[PDB]
């Protein structure tokens, strides 16, 4: 759906902040 | 002494027919075949001094003589008013919907 | 007479205004005497009511209806595509009681004149002279009581 | 040479007919066998002169000058119409159509607004007889109509009008209304003015002509609320002439 | 010492970290162009007016000659794409190179380069910068000249025959001119520089603007600021940023007027009339409809005393009556071939009027830009039918609002970068308050 | 519309233009992340 | 009160025949009267010339009627004025004019009946409404 | 009939007496019209004594 | 609902004409205006109390000295304005006295309202208007919407009353 | 008319230039604290 690719789009950006902070990246 | 002549006139005929001297021409389009083609040529040859006149208007076919002849029971005439063809308002008199 | 007086919106007191001093005969004047009931009927014969001011109005249009609430006459604001004229109708007016007892109208601007003020309710003779009147409607004693007194409360 | 719309524009010069150089003393010969129409009627006035009220007796006061408050909107230009060649040799201009009023107000000493509808329509003009031709000596004299300033539609600042609006003051609901009749009750004047036209320039190559004219007629009685004043424009015009 | 809501004020001094911010937010720029414009072709249908449809970035590029034949009438939806893709991809680019050099890349410049790195005091190096930045202005301005005189022309809604994409052989260079137009009043009949109503003048502008900024982006290469403009500015990141946001709106207040009042740089089959144009296209609307049944517009009084249909301006000009006398200083491709040197021509009113300005007109009128924020079409009494608001009145109220901000924005910095100058911008220091050692009023 | 050959991604693309936007809510979860410092 | 057959049916012609609309047929003709008609016909009226209506009385009094299916139909191939005299095709939207009224193009003869079934029906859901003007707003 | 001193005017004859005679709004009290006085008129008079 | 008892008491009551209300407007755009300069002063005269370029960090609740000068704060608007507040105390009461006054005038006009007692007209006003047709002000112009709107909106807004108001006595300019 | 037009020319450009020059006259230095 367009609501499918809006949800993994939209998914991406926390992610990043999730992967930094969950292996103590340079936040 | 001191009347108004357009609530004058809504007591004769022209309250209730379609005024061949007066009328604005949106009125022609209550009965089918008349505007605008009709309408535009009564307008344009008024006054009239007889309902039976608009027949004797130069250029008729003889379809336009028909239509006319079977709406002459709709029309009328009186006195010329000058404060309703002042104005070009038989074409337009200001009212749309 | 008297009673014929309370049916009038003249003195009804929510029809004044704040700054309209005084007493309510410097408005519409002194009352001197009742006209008469006011009957309207179109050419038909069919008896019209005229649709009386609601107090919330300053001005009220003149629209005349039929016992069922029809509207059968008016007077037009736009006059090309009236319909519902006082001329096209004929409505006249014929008065019982009163000054006027026994007394028919048939000329449209004056029935036209009695249908404006029988939207006040029944139409009065009034004296504007003596006190100068301006016409306007003041409120009585009743609306200037409750005035000051819902404000000091 | 020839002025575009871009020259002309914010200038004034809109509103200003078309003159004729002052050696344009020429004749235009008029052939009876022969139909003629105006195809230009241009009037631009220069003076509005009103007269004046003297209150008393016979003393008949005079015309006064005035201001023009309305700016460069007060020229008759695109008229049209026949001009016809009657039995006994005068001419005859019968107005058919054009731009042929204009709502014009001046201002006389004291202030007063004295509005009036600057206007030929339904002229009919005619020369002396026996003219064969025109000259810098004919003079056109003629009468047109002069409708009420305000037509039907219009309403006045309380609501009240003729064809439309209240017939009523209905901010006095019980004033006695015998004293407003004359304001609650409007009506349509139709008047006559008079108009003189001097042909004082005949370019008779082109079949152009120009002078001078007076027209006097009545200004605005606001739908009969007070009485119209007397007025005198006077200004040039400019009128060219066809084979029909 | 900034709190978390004001951080971006921790990059002033980081000439590394901020050229990230800088060259991500350009890459947001272009991403937005990219993207908006594959939206607005996705959802374009040709048959539809532009100005139908919403679309703000597509008439941008039509103006532009590409996608277009006579008319407007679009011939050809691939130029557009390629606009939207190219765009597209290069934000990446951009995007790559901004977070690089704000996460990773060193965070001041100064010690890797003395060509790249900057102090904010150094008038010198500034200059530089500006003068750099000039001449890729001015290369930018000779693009749009390229564009219409070497590469296919621009769209001329002025064209004989209803409009068309047309090259420019002869631009206008008179100075007189050019900058006649800078010089003009603002005010109406006059409108400045955005009466600008033909091709020429608009392609000589931009080669005049363009040698201009590449021969200042010369001169401050070269030069640097003389003593009298040393002493009448403020030397600091923050005063410059101050001057961009006044000169920015002041430009946003420009753009507005362009858009509302212009009709040959925003044609108005793309974008739809202006609101002067719809005014006026009423009043030619039932001029026709009127004539057609008899009625003699010239003559007829209405009911004011002035003409229903027709009148003079101030200046004697006849135009139309009604309230729109107020649009008189209109000029349209459908309306001047009824003009004459006086005006409009009763004679060609009467014979000349056209079928296609006949419907014209009426799709004009009936396209006036006005409209509900929920895109509701027309006044605002009018019921739910038409889902319609004018391409103009979006962009024309977007840069009102922007523009607006920005001069809020010029003062709010102008104002810090004075105090933070002088060194009170933290407050009055209690042991030294100026106004405790000045003389009372009285 | 798209050209044929691209008329797959139709759904991405009425959803692209507002990516910018995410960027700007982005900022706000980095900082909820470290705590507003 | 709902969208009943009763209200779906319209006259076919003018021999008195008639056509029960599906309500699938009235909502997509109320879409297409709004995409290519409603700029100058929203609620029933004519914006660029309010003397002529679409009420289904006026429709009557056209030469040919226009209050049947077939009339309205027709009127979209080849629109003519309110008496029949003359042929405005090229300034109404029509068929014989799609290439100068774009939006025309892509219409299809169903497309046409369910315009002119909507144009039929609407008036008798809305009475005065429908033609009436900002005065029944 | 109607002169200033039946209308009660006191120092209006005071500017007439040594020759203000005309209003900015073009009538003179001699009796005639479309005259323009310039600024000494009875309002720039009256002006000049407020400022 | 409250948008049309807005524009109710505009046409019925001519609420714009009332000085209760205008003492009411006066009250709340002079509150308004108060919060906001009192609140843009106090910001802008703040004394340097810390180092941060942050500066709500530099005040404690528990200090005694007043965080920002009443002094340049009384300088600074005696020569913008010519006058300033020099007592806290009466600046801070002014800001009471203000909105809460205005209120309470309001409220005063509505008790007359309630009984139809309206500064709707001026009869001076009426009585020049209906004897001279050439006598227009933003008062009458004002009456003629007033006219509109209670006749156009009474059918729908009072269905009890069964108003039946035909076209032709609608008021209405030209065309419109 | 015209002597009008050219007093206030005259006038607004005096005012414009004080304006300008005023401002060009080393205004960042006219403060309490630090003047340069
Ligand atoms: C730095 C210091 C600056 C100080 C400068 C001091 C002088 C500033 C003067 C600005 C005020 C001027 C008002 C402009 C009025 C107006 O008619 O302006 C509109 C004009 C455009 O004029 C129109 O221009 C038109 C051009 O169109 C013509 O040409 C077109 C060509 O396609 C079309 O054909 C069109 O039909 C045809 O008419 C016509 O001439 C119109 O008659 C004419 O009105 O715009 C303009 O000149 C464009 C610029 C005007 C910007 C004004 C916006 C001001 C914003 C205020 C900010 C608020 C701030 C809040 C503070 C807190
Ligand atoms: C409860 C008190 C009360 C009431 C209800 C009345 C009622 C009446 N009186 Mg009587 N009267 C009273 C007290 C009262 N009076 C007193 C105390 C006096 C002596 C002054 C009089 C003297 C008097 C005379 C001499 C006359 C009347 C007359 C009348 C009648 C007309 C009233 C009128 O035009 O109002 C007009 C009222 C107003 C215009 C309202 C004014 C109120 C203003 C607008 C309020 C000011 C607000 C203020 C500024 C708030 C700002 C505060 C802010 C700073 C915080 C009416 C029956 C008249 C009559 O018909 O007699 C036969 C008459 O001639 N009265
Ligand atoms: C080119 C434009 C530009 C640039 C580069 C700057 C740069 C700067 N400004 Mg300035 N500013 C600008 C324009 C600009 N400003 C404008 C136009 C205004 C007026 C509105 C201001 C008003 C302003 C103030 C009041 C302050 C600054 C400050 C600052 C500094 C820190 C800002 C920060 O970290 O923000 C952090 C960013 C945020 C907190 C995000 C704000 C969110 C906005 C307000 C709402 C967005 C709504 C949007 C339209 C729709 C949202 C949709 C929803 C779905 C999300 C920095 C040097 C600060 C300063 O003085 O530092 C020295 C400061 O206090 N600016
Ligand atoms: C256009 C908007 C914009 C831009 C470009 C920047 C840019 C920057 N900010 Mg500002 N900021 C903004 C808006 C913006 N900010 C707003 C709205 C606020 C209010 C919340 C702030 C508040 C703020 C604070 C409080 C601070 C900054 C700081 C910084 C800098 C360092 C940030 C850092 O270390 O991240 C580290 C974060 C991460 C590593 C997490 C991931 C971040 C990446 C970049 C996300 C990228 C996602 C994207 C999809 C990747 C696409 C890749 C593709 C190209 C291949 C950097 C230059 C800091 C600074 O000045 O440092 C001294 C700082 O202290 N900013
Ligand atoms: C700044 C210039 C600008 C302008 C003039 C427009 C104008 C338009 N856009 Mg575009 N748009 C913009 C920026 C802009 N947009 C941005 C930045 C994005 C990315 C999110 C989009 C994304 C976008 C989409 C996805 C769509 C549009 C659509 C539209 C149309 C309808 C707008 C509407 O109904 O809004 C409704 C009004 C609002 C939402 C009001 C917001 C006001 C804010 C919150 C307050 C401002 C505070 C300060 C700034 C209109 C032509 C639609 C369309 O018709 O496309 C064909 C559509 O579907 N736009
Ligand atoms: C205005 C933007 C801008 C600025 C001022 C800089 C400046 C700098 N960058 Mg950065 N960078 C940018 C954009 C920018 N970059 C972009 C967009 C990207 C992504 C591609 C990068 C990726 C990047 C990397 C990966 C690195 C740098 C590095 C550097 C430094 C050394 C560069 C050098 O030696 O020159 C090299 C010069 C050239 C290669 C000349 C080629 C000219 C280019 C490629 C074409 C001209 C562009 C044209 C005018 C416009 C674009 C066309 C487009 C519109 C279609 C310098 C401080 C280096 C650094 O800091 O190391 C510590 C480093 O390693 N940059
Ligand atoms: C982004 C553009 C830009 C910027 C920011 C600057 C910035 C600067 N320039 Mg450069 N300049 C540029 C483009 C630019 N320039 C270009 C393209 C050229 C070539 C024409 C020049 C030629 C140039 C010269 C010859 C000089 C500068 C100088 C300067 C400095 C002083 C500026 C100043 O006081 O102006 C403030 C403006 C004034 C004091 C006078 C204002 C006059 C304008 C026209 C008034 C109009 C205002 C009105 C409201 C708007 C309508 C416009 C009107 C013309 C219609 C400053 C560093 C000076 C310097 O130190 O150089 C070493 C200097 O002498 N510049
Ligand atoms: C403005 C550009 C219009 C659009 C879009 C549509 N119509 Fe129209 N319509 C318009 C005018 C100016 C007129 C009067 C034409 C004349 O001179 O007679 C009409 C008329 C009609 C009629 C006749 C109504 C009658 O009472 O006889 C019909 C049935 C009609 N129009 C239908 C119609 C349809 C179905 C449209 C969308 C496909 C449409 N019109 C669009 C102006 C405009
Ligand atoms: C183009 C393209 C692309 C790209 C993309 C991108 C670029 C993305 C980005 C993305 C992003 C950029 C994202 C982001 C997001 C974010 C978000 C999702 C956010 C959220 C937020 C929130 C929700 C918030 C909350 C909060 C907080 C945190 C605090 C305060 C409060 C509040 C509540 C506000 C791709 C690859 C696909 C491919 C295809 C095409
Ligand atoms: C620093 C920072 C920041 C910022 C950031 C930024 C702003 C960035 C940007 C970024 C960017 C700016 C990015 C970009 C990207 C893009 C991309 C990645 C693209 C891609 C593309 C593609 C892949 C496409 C595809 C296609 C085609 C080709 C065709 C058509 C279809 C389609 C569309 C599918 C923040 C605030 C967060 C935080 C802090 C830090
Ligand atoms: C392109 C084009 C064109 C052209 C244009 C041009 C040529 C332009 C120019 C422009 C210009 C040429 C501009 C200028 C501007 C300027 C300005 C804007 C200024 C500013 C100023 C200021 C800001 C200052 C300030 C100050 C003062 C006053 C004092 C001292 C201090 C200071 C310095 C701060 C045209 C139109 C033709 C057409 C279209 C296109
Ligand atoms: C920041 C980099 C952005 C680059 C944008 C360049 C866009 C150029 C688009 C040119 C379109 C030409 C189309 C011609 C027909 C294919
Ligand atoms: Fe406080």
């Amino acid at each position: 759906a367009q609501l499918t690719m809006i949800a993994m789009i939209g998914i991406a950006g926390p992610m990043i902040i999730f992967l930094l902070a969950v292996r103590r990246g340079n936040l | 002494e001191l009347v108004n002549v357009v609530d004058e006139k809504l007591g004769t005929a022209y309250g209730e027919k379609i005024d061949l001297n007066n009328t604005n021409i949106a009125a022609f389009i209550q009965y089918r075949g008349l505007y605008p083609t009709l309408a535009k040529l009564i307008v344009k040859n008024a006054p009239y001094e007889s309902v039976e006149d608009v027949l004797n208007i130069p250029g008729l076919t003889e379809r336009q003589k028909q239509i006319l002849r079977e709406n002459l029971e709709h029309f009328t005439v009186t006195e010329v008013e000058t404060a309703l063809v002042e104005g070009g308002d038989r074409y337009n008199n200001g009212l749309y919907k | 007479e008297k009673l014929a007086f309370y049916d009038y919106i003249g003195n009804n007191p929510a029809k004044g205004g704040l700054f309209r001093t005084g007493p309510m005969n410097k408005g519409d004047g002194i009352a001197q005497a009742w006209k008469g009931h006011a009957v309207f009927r179109n050419k038909e014969g069919e008896e019209l009511f005229v649709r009386r001011m609601p107090a919330f109005f300053e001005s009220f249009p003149v629209i005349l209806t039929d016992k069922n609430g029809v509207v059968k006459a008016d007077i037009p604001f736009r006059r090309a595509e009236s319909k519902y004229s006082f001329e096209q109708q004929g409505v006249t007016v014929s008065f019982y009681g009163g000054e006027l007892n026994g007394q028919t109208f048939t000329d449209p601007p004056t029935v036209k004149s009695y249908a404006r003020k029988a939207i006040f309710g029944e139409i009065f003779e009034f004296d504007t002279e003596t006190l100068n009147s301006d016409g306007i409607f003041r409120t009585s004693p009743r609306g200037w009581f409750t005035f000051a007194h819902a404000v000091f409360a | 040479q020839t002025l575009t719309y871009d020259d002309i524009v914010g200038t004034g010069l809109a509103n200003k007919c078309p003159t004729l150089d002052d050696t344009a003393r020429g004749a235009y010969p008029i052939d009876s066998s022969q139909t003629y129409r105006i195809a230009r009627l241009c009037l631009q006035p220069t003076t509005f002169l009103v007269k004046e009220e003297p209150k008393n007796k016979r003393q008949e006061a005079e015309f006064v000058p005035t201001k023009l408050v309305t700016r460069e909107t007060t020229s008759l230009d695109q008229i049209q119409g026949e001009l016809k060649v009657n039995s006994d040799g005068s001419l005859t201009f019968v107005e058919e159509d054009g731009i042929d009023f204009q709502p014009v107000t001046v201002q006389m000493a004291g202030g007063e607004r004295i509005p009036l509808l600057f206007t030929v329509k339904n002229l009919v003009a005619s020369t002396q007889p026996n003219v064969t031709s025109i000259t810098t000596s004919t003079d056109f004299k003629g009468e047109f109509n002069v409708p009420s300033y305000r037509t039907a539609n219009f309403l006045d600042p309380k609501g009240r009008g003729l064809a439309s609006g209240y017939d009523s003051a209905i901010a006095l609901p019980q004033a006695k209304e015998e004293e407003l009749a004359r304001a609650n009750v409007k009506r349509f004047s139709l008047t006559k003015g008079q108009i003189s036209l001097n042909v004082a320039k005949v370019d008779g190559r082109t079949g152009e002509i120009a002078g001078t004219f007076e027209s006097e007629q009545l200004s605005d009685d606001d739908m009969g609320a007070h009485e119209p004043h007397e007025v005198k424009i006077q200004g040039v015009f400019y009128a060219s002439i066809e084979p029909a | 010492g900034f709190a978390w809501w004001a951080g971006n004020a921790r990059l002033i001094n980081l000439s590394g970290k901020l050229l990230g911010a800088h060259v991500a937010h350009a890459g947001l720029i272009v991403f937005w162009a990219g993207a908006m414009t594959l939206f607005e072709l996705a959802h374009f249908i040709p048959e539809k007016p532009m100005y139908e449809q919403g679309l703000i970035l597509i008439p941008h590029i039509a103006t532009l000659g590409w996608g277009v034949g006579p008319g407007g009438e679009v011939v050809d939806t691939f130029p557009f794409f390629v606009v939207g893709v190219v765009h597209l991809i290069s934000s990446a680019v951009l995007g790559f190179g901004g977070v690089y050099h704000a996460i990773r890349g060193p965070e001041t410049l100064e010690e890797y380069s003395s060509f790249f790195g900057y102090d904010w005091k150094d008038k010198n190096k500034m200059t530089t910068i500006l003068g750099f930045h000039l001449i890729v202005l001015g290369i930018g301005a000779l693009l749009l000249v390229a564009k219409a005189m070497f590469f296919g022309g621009l769209y001329d809604t002025w064209a004989p025959g209803g409009g068309d994409v047309r090259v420019i052989t002869n631009p206008t260079l008179d100075p007189r001119v050019i900058f006649g137009y800078l010089l003009k009043s603002p005010f109406g009949g006059e409108g400045w520089i955005v009466s600008v109503n033909n091709l020429e003048d608009v392609v000589g502008g931009h080669i005049w603007i363009g040698l201009i900024c590449i021969a200042g982006g010369i001169w401050h290469i070269l030069t640097t600021p003389f003593g009298w403009a040393r002493r009448a500015f403020i030397w600091s990141g923050e005063a410059y940023l101050s001057y961009s946001l006044g000169a920015l709106s002041m430009m946003g207040f420009i753009a507005t007027c362009f858009v509302w009042f212009n009709n040959t740089v925003y044609p108005s089959e793309f974008y739809g009339p202006t609101g002067p144009e719809a005014s006026q296209a009423q009043a030619m609307t039932f001029l026709i409809r009127d004539q057609k049944l008899g009625a003699n517009v010239g003559s007829a009084q209405g009911p004011t005393g002035l003409g229903k249909y027709l009148m003079r301006s101030p200046t004697g000009e006849i135009i139309f009556g009604g309230e729109t006398m107020r649009f008189w200083d209109f000029r349209g491709p459908w309306l001047e071939p009824l003009r004459g040197p006086n005006g409009l021509d009763l004679n060609k009113i009467k014979n000349d009027i056209q079928p296609w300005q006949e419907r014209r007109a009426a799709e004009y009128m009936t396209h006036a830009p006005l409209g509900s924020l929920n895109s509701v079409g027309g006044v605002a009494t009018e019921i739910n039918s038409v889902n319609f608001v004018s391409p103009r009145s979006w962009l024309a109220t977007s840069h009102f609002v922007l523009a607006f901000f920005f001069l809020v924005g010029h003062l709010w910095h102008a104002g810090r970068a004075r105090a933070a100058a002088a060194g009170f911008e933290k407050g009055i220091d209690r042991e030294s308050e100026p106004v405790l050692s000045m003389p009372s009023l009285d | 519309k798209l050209p044929e050959a691209y008329a797959i991604f139709d759904p991405l693309v009425d959803v692209l233009p507002v990516i910018p936007v995410l960027f700007l809510a982005l900022a706000f979860v980095w900082q909820a992340a470290v705590g507003f410092r | 009160a709902e969208l009943t057959p009763e209200v779906l049916t319209v006259p076919l012609n003018s021999e008195g025949k008639t056509i029960t609309l599906t309500e699938k047929q009235y909502l997509e003709g109320k879409r297409l009267f709004q995409y290519a008609c409603a700029s100058c016909h929203v609620g029933g009226i004519t914006k660029t010339n309010p003397s002529l209506d679409l009420r289904t009385e006026t429709l009557a009094l056209a030469t040919p009627p226009r209050d049947n299916i077939e009339g309205l139909v027709d009127y979209m191939k080849n629109p003519t004025t309110y008496d029949g005299e003359q042929e405005i095709a090229e300034v109404h939207p029509s068929l014989r004019s799609a290439d100068i009224f774009p939006k025309m193009r892509n219409l299809t003869e169903k497309d046409l009946v369910a315009i002119a079934g909507h144009i039929l029906v609407e008036p008798k859901i809305l009475g005065d409404k429908w033609g009436g003007g900002k005065v029944y707003y | 009939l109607n002169p200033m001193w039946r209308q009660g005017m006191f120092v209006l004859p005071f500017m007439a007496r040594l020759g203000v005679t005309g209003s900015w709004s073009g009538w003179s009290i001699t009796g005639e019209t479309g005259i323009d006085p310039g600024f000494w008129s009875f309002e720039g008079v009256a002006l000049a004594h407020i400022v | 609902a409250i948008f049309r008892f807005l524009l109710f008491f505009q046409g019925f009551h001519n609420w714009t004409l009332n000085p209760f209300h205008m003492m009411g407007v006066a009250g709340v755009l002079g509150g308004a205006l108060l919060c906001a300069i009192h609140g843009a002063t106090v910001e802008n005269t703040l004394f340097q109390d810390g180092e941060g370029a942050s500066t709500f960090r530099a005040f404690n609740p528990t200090q005694a000295e007043e965080t920002y000068s009443m002094v340049t704060a009384n300088r600074f608007w005696s020569q913008i304005f010519g006058i300033a507040f020099s007592n806290k105390r009466w600046l801070h009461f002014f800001m009471l006295f203000v909105p809460v006054t205005g209120l309470w005038m309001s409220a005063i006009g509505v008790v007359g309202l309630a009984l139809n007692l309206r500064s709707y007209d001026f009869i001076s006003q009426e009585i020049r208007a209906a004897e001279d047709p050439e006598f227009e002000t933003f008062y009458t112009k004002n009456l003629l919407l007033n006219e509109g709107i209670r006749a156009w909106m009474a059918p729908q807004d009072q269905p009890h009353e069964n108003f039946v108001f035909p076209e032709e006595v609608l008021p209405r300019g030209n065309a419109l | 008319m015209e002597t009008l037009k050219i007093t206030v020319y005259i006038v607004v450009t005096f005012f414009v230039l004080l304006f300008v020059f005023g401002f060009l006259s080393g205004d960042p230095a006219r403060n309490p604290k630090r003047k340069d």
